[PDB]
C-alpha cells in the first residue's frame, strides 16, 4: 500500500542513502541481516512500503544503487547493513564519468541506462501501487549529476502522474570540492526543475554549520553529516510508516507546498540538535523546539532566511505530544514575524503529528520550506556558470561527447528564469 | 426509528472512535460486542447475544483504518464496514470527488443500499466529515450528491469542522472548502458548523486542561452528537425526532447553518465546588465564548434557537430560564422570528466515560441556534480566498487534477450570493 | 513597435442537441464592437454574429495578417472557447468543401495566389510542420514513429520547436494533402456534449522564408495556426476513463496560459512563460515579434451561461495587453 | 514572576559565583544540579528533576570562563550561557563597546531574546557590572541602549561597583565612569551603587576579619541582592515585587542613584554574646560608616528609603522603630517627601554559607534610600577627571580606538547639568 522505490544515484547518492536504511531499520527493528526482532507490533504493519517479505521472516529493501564506479558498491556492501541489500540491484560499470556531465547523460550513461530500466519494472511490478519515487543524487560531479537527471527523464515519460520526490545536495561558494561544479549544476537543474514535481536543496556549508552552534562535534566526518540529512528523509516519510493522529501522505505535502510546478525547491531541517554535553539542560517541549525550528541558523542551506519571505512551511511533528500547544506556537510565529511571511496567503504553516518517536528520543520533528531566499543561491552559481562560460572555458570535453554550446546557453535561460520568478512573489 | 451515520476522512474517524467509544457504554454493550428499544437505532440484534453498529468508516487512506482493526474495538465493527481506499486525497477536492472517488463510489453506494433496504424506520442520515481536509471535502461531495437522487426526501445532518480565522492546519483549505460548499448548498438539508479553535479556549478555561488531545475533543464532540439523538433512544417528557430539527432551524432552504454550544464542561474537582442547575446552564450556552464556534453572537440577530435538556429536570424551571433569558436585552432576537423557542426534556442523564476528564453531572443541555453571526465568517473566508485567487496559487494541482477556473469562478459567486441573503434577512 | 493584441468574439448556432433541449438565446448584438450579455457590454474589436459565413468572417479576421507575415513580420492565429464553441469548425472545418473550410487552407491559398502575383525574382521556401499534444508529449503527425520531441531556443531566445518534421512544399495542393493526413491521423474522442470532440491542442506552423535575389534581403516570418481544445465540464460531458486523462492535459494547458494572460494584463515584472511548454510555443505570440490573433469562440445557449461569461472576461482581460514588437 | 540576570566583566563574575552559591543553597539545590514555585524566578524545570539558571555571563577575557567551566558548579550552569570573547577591553570603554562589543553583541542579544520568549511572567532584569572596569563599562553600555530600544518598558536594576575617594584598583577609571554615565543616565532606571573600600573598614571593625578576599565580599554583596528580590520567592505579609522599587525611590527621571546598605553584619562568637533585635539593626543601617557607600548622609536629606526584612519579625516593632528614628535629629528627612518610608516583611530566614565568616541571625535588614549625598561623589569624580582632562593624558588610546574630545566634552558636562538638579532638589 502506497510503496516507495529508492534510487540512489552517484557517489553521494550510494553513502546518503546508506544511511537512510541504517537509520530506519533501527527503530522498525531490522536485524543487520534482514529478520525482524522489534518490540512493538505497530512497527510490522507498514514495513512493506519501503521492504518486500522474504521466506524465514526475512526483509529486502527496494533500494536501486547506481554509480559508473565499482568502488562505491563494495565500500557499501562491505558497510553495517550492506548485506541486506540484494545484490542484482548493484548495477555498475566500469569506467568512472571523471566529473563530467555529458558522458554519464549521452554516452557513457546510455550504455547503463538499458540495465537499470529493467529492474525497475520487476520491483514496479512485485509492489500493489507505487506511491512515488524518493531518489538521492548530488549536482556536484558527473555520475550523480548526469546519469541520476537522465533517468529522471525516462521514468516520468511512464509515469506522467506519480510523485518524483528527490533529495539533490547543491554546491555552495566556500565549499568547493570540484572544479566543474557550475556546469554540472547548471545542466541538471534544467531537468529538475521541469521534470521532478518535489526538490529538497541540501547545502554543505549549513551541514557544517549546524554541527557547530549545537551539536559541537569537534571531528564530524561524513558519518555525522549523513545522520542529519537522513533523518529528514525519514520523517517526511514516518506519517505513511506509523499512524498518528494526522497523518500527511508525501503527495498531501506536495499539494500544500508546490503552488506552481516549478516552484518546489524546498528547504530541509530537523530538530531537536542538541550536544551531549547539554542534553540535560534542555526541554523537550514544544514552545522549545518550535522557537528553534525557524532559527536562521537551523536549516540545511547556507541562504538566510531573513534576506526572504517563507510562502509555504511545515513542520510534522513526530512523537507523543499535545496538538493545542502546537497551533498556538505555529500562531505566534507566523503572527509575531508577519514581516518575513508573504500577504497574499492567510495562512503559510502546515501541521502533522506521529504517535511512535524514534529510539532514544521522545518528541521531533522535521522541517521542510518553499521561500524566496533561495534565490540567492541559485543566482551566484549562475555568475559561477557565466563567468566561465562567456570565456568557453571547460566546454570542449563537453563538445567531444555529442553536446553543443547551445544548450548551456539553454540551461541559463533556464536559470536566470526561475530566480526571477522568486523575485515575483517575493 | 433508525438512522444510519457515516464517517468520512481523519476528521470522521477520530469522531467515530470516540462518539462510539461513550454508546456502547451508554447501553452497557461490552468493547468485545455483547452486553431492548433504545439501542436498536444504533445497534442491530445479531442473532443471538451479540450486536452489529449502524455506520461505515470510509477513508482513502488506511493508515487510520489498520489502527482500528488492530485497535481494542476489533470485535465490535463489521469488518466489511471499515471500508479502505488506494491513495489519499492530499488535500485535493477534485482528486478525492473525481479521480479517487468514482472508482469506489460504485461499491459505498451499493454497501449503503443494501443495509438501508432491511431498515422500516429510517429516519435519516447524520454525516461527519470536514471541509478543510481533502477526504472530507471530496469523496463527501460525491456521496451526497449521488444519494441524495436516490433517496433526497429523507434528512440529513452534516457535521463538518470547519477553519478558524487564525488557526488553521493546511493551507490549501480554503480551497476545499470554497468548492464542496457550492455542491453542498443545494443539496445538504442542515449543517451544524464545528471551529477547531473554539475548543482550545474551552477546555483551557473551563475544564483547566492544558495539555489535551483530539481523544478529549471528540470525546466532548461524541457527546454532543449523542444529545441530539437521545429522544430517540430513550423515553422523554417532551420528545423530538430527527424531522423537528428540519423545520423549526431552516426558515429558508439555503440559509441551513446553525451554531452550536454545549454546557456544562466542569472538571472533576470544580464540579463540587460549583452548583449544578438549570438557570447558570441557560445562562452559560448563550454566553458568546462558551460556544464551540468562534463567531461574534452579538454582529447578528438570532433566528431560532432549541433547548434540549438531560437528566432529571423538570418543565417549569426550564420556561422560566427561557423566559428570563428574552427579558434579558444583551442579546436581541430578529423581528422575523420572536418565538423561537423549542424546549425539549429528557430523562436519561449524561454518561460518564472512565478515566475522561469530564465529570459527572445530573443535568445538561446542548443548542442549536440559527443566527445572522455567521455571514462574517463566510466574508473572511472570501476576502482571504481572494488574496489566493488573484495570484492562481494553489490551482495547477486542481487544474491538473481536471479542473478549471470555471467552477472556481461560479465557487466564489456562490458565497457572494450567499453573503447578500444572511444581511437581507438579518435586517 | 507597440501594436495592440486584437480579441475578436464570434458565436455560432445552436447545436443539434441544444436545440432539442430549448437552450434560450441570450447573445444580443448592440452595433459590432460591444456585444451585450445579461446586460454587460464586452468591447471588442469585431463581433461575428451567428448567421456569418466562414468566407465572412475570413475577410475581416486574417486577411491583413497575410500582408504582415510576408512583409518581414511575423503572424500568430489561435482560437479560445469552451467545448462545443465551433472553433474547429472555424478554424479547420471542411477541407474538400468549397465553402465550408475554415482560416487554415484560406490563408494557406492566399499565399500561394499572393505569391503568383509578384515578380518572379522574389524566391520563397515554405516549410510545413503539424503535431500535436497527447499526455503531455508532443506526438507528432507526418511521424507516427516519434512520440515525444525536444523544444529549444534560437539566438534571441525566442522558443521553437526542434527535431520535428519539416516538409519543405512547392504547391498548395500538397499542403491539403498534407493536413488530410493529419486530420485524419488526428486523435478524436466521442463524448455526449460534441461528437468530432478535439481533445488537444493541434499546431500548424508554417515558416516563411524569403529573399529578394535583385535586392539581396532576406527575410522570415512565423506564422502559426494553434488550434486549442474546449475545457470540458465533466458533469455536463460525463468524461470517463481515458476521456479523463485527456482532461488533465488540456486543462492544465487553458489553465496555465490563463496565468500568463492574467500576469500581462496586470502588468507583472516576470510574466511565467515557463508554466507549461504550451506558453513556451506561445511565449513568440503573447511577448515576442509576432501579431496576436485571439478567436473567442463561444455558443449562445443559456445551458452554459457560467462559462460563456468566463470566456468574455478571458478575452477583455487580453485586450489591455500589447506586444514589444 | 520571572527575572533574568546578566553579569559583565571581572566585577560580574566573582559576583556571580558567590551570589549563585546561596540560591542553590537556599533552594536546597546541590551542586550537581538537581534537588515548588519560590525556585521558578531564578531556576527552571528542565523536563524531570534538573535545573538549569536564568543567567548570562558575558565577559571578553576567557581567563574568569575556563575557570568556572574548571570549577565546582560545573554541572549547574548550561555551558552556553558561558559566553567567551577574544581580547579584554584593556580599561578602555571604547574598545569594549564599539570593536570588540560589535562582533559579539548580535551574538549575546539574540541568546537574550530566545530565552526571554518563553518567559511569560518577566517582571525585568538586573545588570551586575563595575564601570571601573574595561568590559564592565563598554560592553554592558552597550546591551543597555541595545535591548533599551527593544523592550523600553522593563525595569531594570544596575548593580555597578564605583570608585572610592582615596582607594582605586586603577587609573582610566574615571575615564572609563565617565563615558559610560552619559549613556546609562537615560535608559537605566535605577541603579543601585556599591564602593570597593567601604566593605572594607565593614569586616575590618564588625566582623574582625582581618585578611578576607573577594570571596568574602561578593558573599555579602550577594546576600545583598538576595534580599532585595526575596519578597518574589517565598511569601510575605507585606511583599513587594520589582516594579515597586522603581516608583518609590526614583521621584525625578534622571535622579535614580539610591545608596545601599545592609545590617546586621555579626561574625559567629559575637552573634551569641550580642542580642538580636530590631531597635538595634534599625538604627545600625542610619549609621553613616555602616554603609556600602562611603558618602556623608548630613551633607544632604534625604528623598525616601524601604525597610524590607527577613525572618520571623512582626510588623509592629518596626513601625515603632521607623517611628523613633522619624523624633531623631541627627537625621533630616527633606520637605519635598516627608512620608518616605516603605515597610517590608518576609518570612523565610537569611541562609547561611558553610565555613562563611557570616554568621546565623534570625533576622536582618536591607535598605536603598535616595538621597542628595551622593552629589559630593560626582563633585570629586569632576575635579579629579579635570586634573587628567586639562592635560589631555590618557586620551590617545581613546582616539585612538576611534574616539575624540567631542564625546569626551558632552561627558564632562552632562556631570554639570547632574550637578545642578542635585543642589535644586536638594533645597
Ligand atoms: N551530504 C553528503 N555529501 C557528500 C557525501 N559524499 C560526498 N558528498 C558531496 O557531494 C560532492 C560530489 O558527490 P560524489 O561524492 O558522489 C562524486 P561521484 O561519486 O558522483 O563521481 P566519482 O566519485 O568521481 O566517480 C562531493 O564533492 C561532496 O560535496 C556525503 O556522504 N554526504
Ligand atoms: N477537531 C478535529 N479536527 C480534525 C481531526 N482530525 C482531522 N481533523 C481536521 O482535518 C484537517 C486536516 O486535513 P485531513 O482531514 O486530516 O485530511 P486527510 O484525511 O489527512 O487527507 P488529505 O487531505 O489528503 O491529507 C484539519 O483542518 C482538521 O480540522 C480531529 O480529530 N479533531
Ligand atoms: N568590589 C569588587 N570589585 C571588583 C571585583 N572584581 C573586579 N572588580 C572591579 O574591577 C575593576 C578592575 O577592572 P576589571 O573589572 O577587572 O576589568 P577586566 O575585566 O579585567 O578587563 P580590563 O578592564 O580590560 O582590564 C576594579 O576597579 C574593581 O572595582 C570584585 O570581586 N569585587
Ligand atoms: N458556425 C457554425 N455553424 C453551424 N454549425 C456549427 C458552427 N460551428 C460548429 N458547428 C457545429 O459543431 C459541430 C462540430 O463541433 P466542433 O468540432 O466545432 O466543437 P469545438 O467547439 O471545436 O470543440 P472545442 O471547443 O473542444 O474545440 C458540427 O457538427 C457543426 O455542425
Amino acid at each position: 500500500m502506497r510503496e516507495i522505490v529508492h534510487i540512489q544515484a552517484g557517489q553521494c547518492g550510494n553513502q546518503i542513502g546508506a544511511k537512510f536504511w541504517e537509520v530506519i531499520s533501527d527503530e522498525h527493528g531490522i536485524d543487520p541481516t534482514g529478520s525482524y526482532h522489534g518490540d512493538s507490533d505497530l512497527q510490522l504493519e507498514r514495513i512493506n512500503v519501503y521492504y518486500n517479505e522474504a521466506a524465514g521472516n526475512k526483509y529486502v529493501p527496494r533500494a536501486i544503487l547506481v554509480d559508473l564506479e565499482p568502488g562505491t558498491m563494495d565500500s557499501v556492501r562491505s558497510g553495517p547493513f550492506g548485506q541486506i541489500f540484494r545484490p542484482d540491484n548493484f548495477v555498475f560499470g566500469q569506467s568512472g564519468a571523471g566529473n563530467n556531465w555529458a558522458k554519464g547523460h549521452y554516452t557513457e550513461g546510455a550504455e547503463l541506462v538499458d540495465s537499470v530500466l529493467d529492474v525497475v519494472r520487476k520491483e514496479s511490478e512485485s509492489c500493489d501501487c507505487l506511491q512515488g519515487f524518493q531518489l538521492t543524487h548530488s549536482l556536484g560531479g558527473g555520475t550523480g549529476s548526469g546519469m541520476g537527471t537522465l533517468l529522471i527523464s525516462k521514468i516520468r515519460e511512464e509515469y506522467p502522474d506519480r510523485i518524483m520526490n528527490t533529495f539533490s545536495v547543491m554546491p555552495s561558494p566556500k565549499v568547493s570540492d570540484t572544479v566543474v561544479e557550475p556546469y554540472n549544476a547548471t545542466l541538471s537543474v534544467h531537468q529538475l526543475v521541469e521534470n521532478t514535481d518535489e526538490t529538497y536543496s541540501i547545502d554543505n556549508e549549513a551541514l557544517y554549520d549546524i554541527c557547530f552552534r549545537t551539536l559541537k562535534l569537534t571531528t564530524p566526518t561524513y558519518g555525522d553529516l549523513n545522520h542529519l540529512v537522513s533523518a529528514t528523509m525519514s520523517g517526511v516519510t514516518t506519517c505513511l510508516r506509523f499512524p498518528g493522529q494526522l497523518n500527511a501522505d508525501l503527495r498531501k505535502l506536495a499539494v500544500n507546498m508546490v503552488p506552481f510546478p516549478r516552484l518546489h525547491f524546498f528547504m530541509p531541517g530537523f530538530a531537536p540538535l542538541t550536544s551531549r554535553g547539554s542534553q540535560q539542560y534542555r526541554a523537550l517541549t514544544v514552545p522549545e523546539l518550535t522557537q528553534q525550528m525557524f532559527d536562521s541558523k537551523n536549516m540545511m542551506a547556507a541562504c538566510d532566511p531573513r534576506h526572504g519571505r517563507y510562502l509555504t512551511v511545515a513542520a510534522i511533528f513526530r512523537g507523543r505530544m499535545s496538538m493545542k500547544e502546537v497551533d498556538e506556537q505555529m500562531l505566534n510565529v507566523q503572527n509575531k514575524n508577519s514581516s518575513y511571511f508573504v500577504e497574499w496567503i492567510p495562512n503559510n504553516v502546515k501541521t502533522a503529528v506521529c504517535d511512535i518517536p524514534p529510539r532514544g528520543l521522545k518528541m521531533s520533528a522535521t522541517f521542510i520550506g518553499n521561500s524566496t531566499a533561495i534565490q540567492e543561491l541559485f543566482k551566484r552559481i549562475s555568475e559561477q556558470f557565466t563567468a566561465m562560460f562567456r570565456r568557453k572555458a571547460f566546454l570542449h570535453w563537453y563538445t567531444g561527447e555529442g553536446m553543443d554550446e547551445m544548450e548551456f546557453t539553454e540551461a541559463e535561460s533556464n536559470m536566470n528564469d526561475l530566480v526571477s520568478e522568486y523575485q515575483q512573489y517575493q | 426509528r433508525e438512522c444510519i451515520s457515516i464517517h468520512v476522512g481523519q476528521a470522521g474517524v477520530q469522531i467515530g472512535n470516540a462518539c462510539w467509544e461513550l454508546y456502547c457504554l451508554e447501553h452497557g454493550i461490552q468493547p468485545d460486542g455483547q452486553m431492548d428499544d433504545s439501542f436498536n437505532t444504533f445497534f442491530s440484534e445479531t442473532g443471538a447475544g451479540k450486536h452489529v453498529p449502524r455506520a461505515v468508516f470510509v477513508d482513502l487512506e488506511p493508515t487510520v483504518i489498520d489502527e482500528v482493526r488492530t485497535g481494542t474495538y476489533r470485535q465490535l465493527f463489521h469488518p466489511e464496514q471499515l471500508i479502505t481506499g488506494k491513495e489519499d486525497a492530499a488535500n485535493n477536492y477534485a482528486r478525492g470527488h473525481y479521480t479517487i472517488g468514482k472508482e469506489i463510489i460504485d461499491l459505498v453506494l451499493d454497501r449503503i443500499r443494501k443495509l438501508a433496504d432491511q431498515c422500516t424506520g429510517l429516519q435519516g442520515f447524520l454525516v461527519f466529515h470536514s471541509f478543510g481536509g481533502g477526504t472530507g471535502s471530496g469523496f463527501t461531495s460525491l456521496l451526497m450528491e449521488r444519494l441524495s437522487v436516490d433517496y433526497g426526501k429523507k434528512s440529513k445532518l452534516e457535521f463538518s469542522i470547519y477553519p478558524a480565522p487564525q488557526v488553521s492546519t493546511a493551507v490549501v483549505e480554503p480551497y476545499n472548502s470554497i468548492l464542496t460548499t457550492h455542491t453542498t448548498l443545494e443539496h445538504s438539508d442542515c449543517a451544524f458548523m464545528v471551529d477547531n479553535e473554539a475548543i482550545y479556549d474551552i477546555c483551557r478555561r473551563n475544564l483547566d486542561i492544558e495539555r489535551p488531545t483530539y481523544t478529549n475533543l471528540n470525546r466532548l464532540i461524541g457527546q454532543i452528537v449523542s444529545s441530539i439523538t437521545a429522544s430517540l433512544r430513550f423515553d422523554g417528557a417532551l420528545n423530538v425526532d430527527l424531522t423537528e430539527f428540519q423545520t423549526n432551524l431552516v426558515p429558508y432552504p439555503r440559509i441551513h447553518f446553525p451554531l452550536a454550544t454545549y454546557a456544562p464542561v466542569i472538571s472533576a474537582e470544580k464540579a463540587y465546588h460549583e452548583q449544578l442547575s438549570v438557570a447558570e446552564i441557560t445562562n452559560a450556552c448563550f454566553e458568546p465564548a462558551n460556544q464551540m464556534v468562534k463567531c461574534d453572537p452579538r454582529h447578528g440577530k438570532y433566528m431560532a434557537c432549541c433547548l434540549l435538556y438531560r437528566g432529571d429536570v423538570v418543565p417549569k424551571d426550564v420556561n422560566a430560564a427561557i423566559a428570563t433569558i428574552k427579558t434579558k436585552r444583551t442579546i436581541q432576537f430578529v423581528d422575523w422570528c420572536p418565538t423561537g423557542f423549542k424546549v425539549g426534556i429528557n430523562y436519561q442523564p449524561p454518561t460518564v466515560v472512565p478515566g475522561g476528564d469530564l465529570a459527572k453531572v445530573q443535568r445538561a443541555v446542548c443548542m442549536l441556534s440559527n443566527t445572522t453571526a455567521i455571514a462574517e465568517a463566510w466574508a473572511r473566508l472570501d476576502h482571504k480566498f481572494d488574496l489566493m485567487y488573484a495570484k492562481r496559487a494553489f490551482v495547477h494541482w486542481y487544474v491538473g487534477e481536471g479542473m478549471e477556473e470555471g467552477e472556481f469562478s461560479e465557487a466564489r459567486e456562490d458565497m457572494a450570493a450567499l453573503e447578500k441573503d444572511y444581511e437581507e434577512v438579518g435586517v | 513597435a507597440e501594436c495592440n493584441i486584437k480579441v475578436m468574439c464570434r458565436f455560432r448556432p445552436l447545436n443539434e442537441s441544444e436545440v432539442n433541449r430549448g437552450d434560450k438565446y441570450i447573445a444580443k448584438f448592440q452595433g459590432e464592437d460591444t456585444v451585450v450579455i445579461a446586460s454587460k457590454p464586452y468591447a471588442f474589436d469585431r463581433v461575428f454574429q451567428s448567421s456569418t459565413s466562414q468566407e465572412q468572417v475570413y475577410n475581416d479576421c486574417a486577411k491583413k495578417i497575410v500582408k504582415d507575415v510576408l512583409e518581414g513580420y511575423n503572424g500568430t492565429i489561435f482560437a479560445y472557447g469552451q467545448t462545443s464553441s465551433g472553433k474547429t469548425h472555424t478554424m479547420e472545418g471542411k477541407l474538400h468543401d468549397p465553402e465550408g473550410m475554415g482560416i487554415i487552407p484560406r490563408i494557406v491559398q492566399d499565399i500561394f495566389n499572393y505569391i503568383y502575383s509578384m515578380d518572379e525574382n522574389l524566391e520563397f521556401h515554405i516549410k510545413v510542420s503539424y503535431f500535436e499534444i497527447y499526455l503531455d508529449k508532443i506526438r507528432d503527425l507526418l511521424d507516427v514513429s516519434k512520440t515525444n520531441l525536444s523544444v529549444h531556443e534560437d539566438k534571441n531566445r525566442v522558443p521553437y520547436v526542434k527535431g520535428c518534421t519539416e516538409r519543405f512544399v512547392c504547391s498548395p495542393d500538397e499542403v491539403m494533402d498534407t493536413i488530410d493526413e493529419g486530420k485524419s491521423n488526428r486523435h478524436v474522442a466521442v463524448t455526449n456534449m460534441n461528437e468530432h470532440s478535439s481533445r488537444s491542442h493541434s499546431i500548424f506552423l508554417i515558416n516563411v522564408k524569403q529573399e529578394n535575389t535583385q535586392t539581396e534581403q532576406k527575410l522570415s516570418g512565423k506564422l502559426y495556426l494553434v488550434d486549442l481544445a474546449g475545457s470540458a465540464k465533466v458533469s455536463k460531458t460525463g468524461a470517463e476513463g481515458a476521456v479523463l486523462d485527456e482532461a488533465k492535459n488540456i486543462n492544465k494547458s487553458l489553465s496555465a496560459l490563463g496565468n500568463v494572460i492574467s500576469a500581462l494584463a496586470e502588468g507583472s515584472t516576470y510574466v511565467p512563460y515557463r508554466d507549461s511548454k504550451m506558453t513556451r510555443i506561445l511565449q513568440d505570440s503573447l511577448g515576442g515579434n509576432c501579431r496576436t490573433t485571439i478567436v473567442i469562440c463561444c455558443s449562445p445557449s443559456s445551458y452554459n451561461e457560467s462559462e460563456t461569461k468566463s470566456t468574455l472576461l478571458f478575452g477583455q482581460r487580453a485586450k489591455t495587453i500589447k506586444n514589444t514588437v
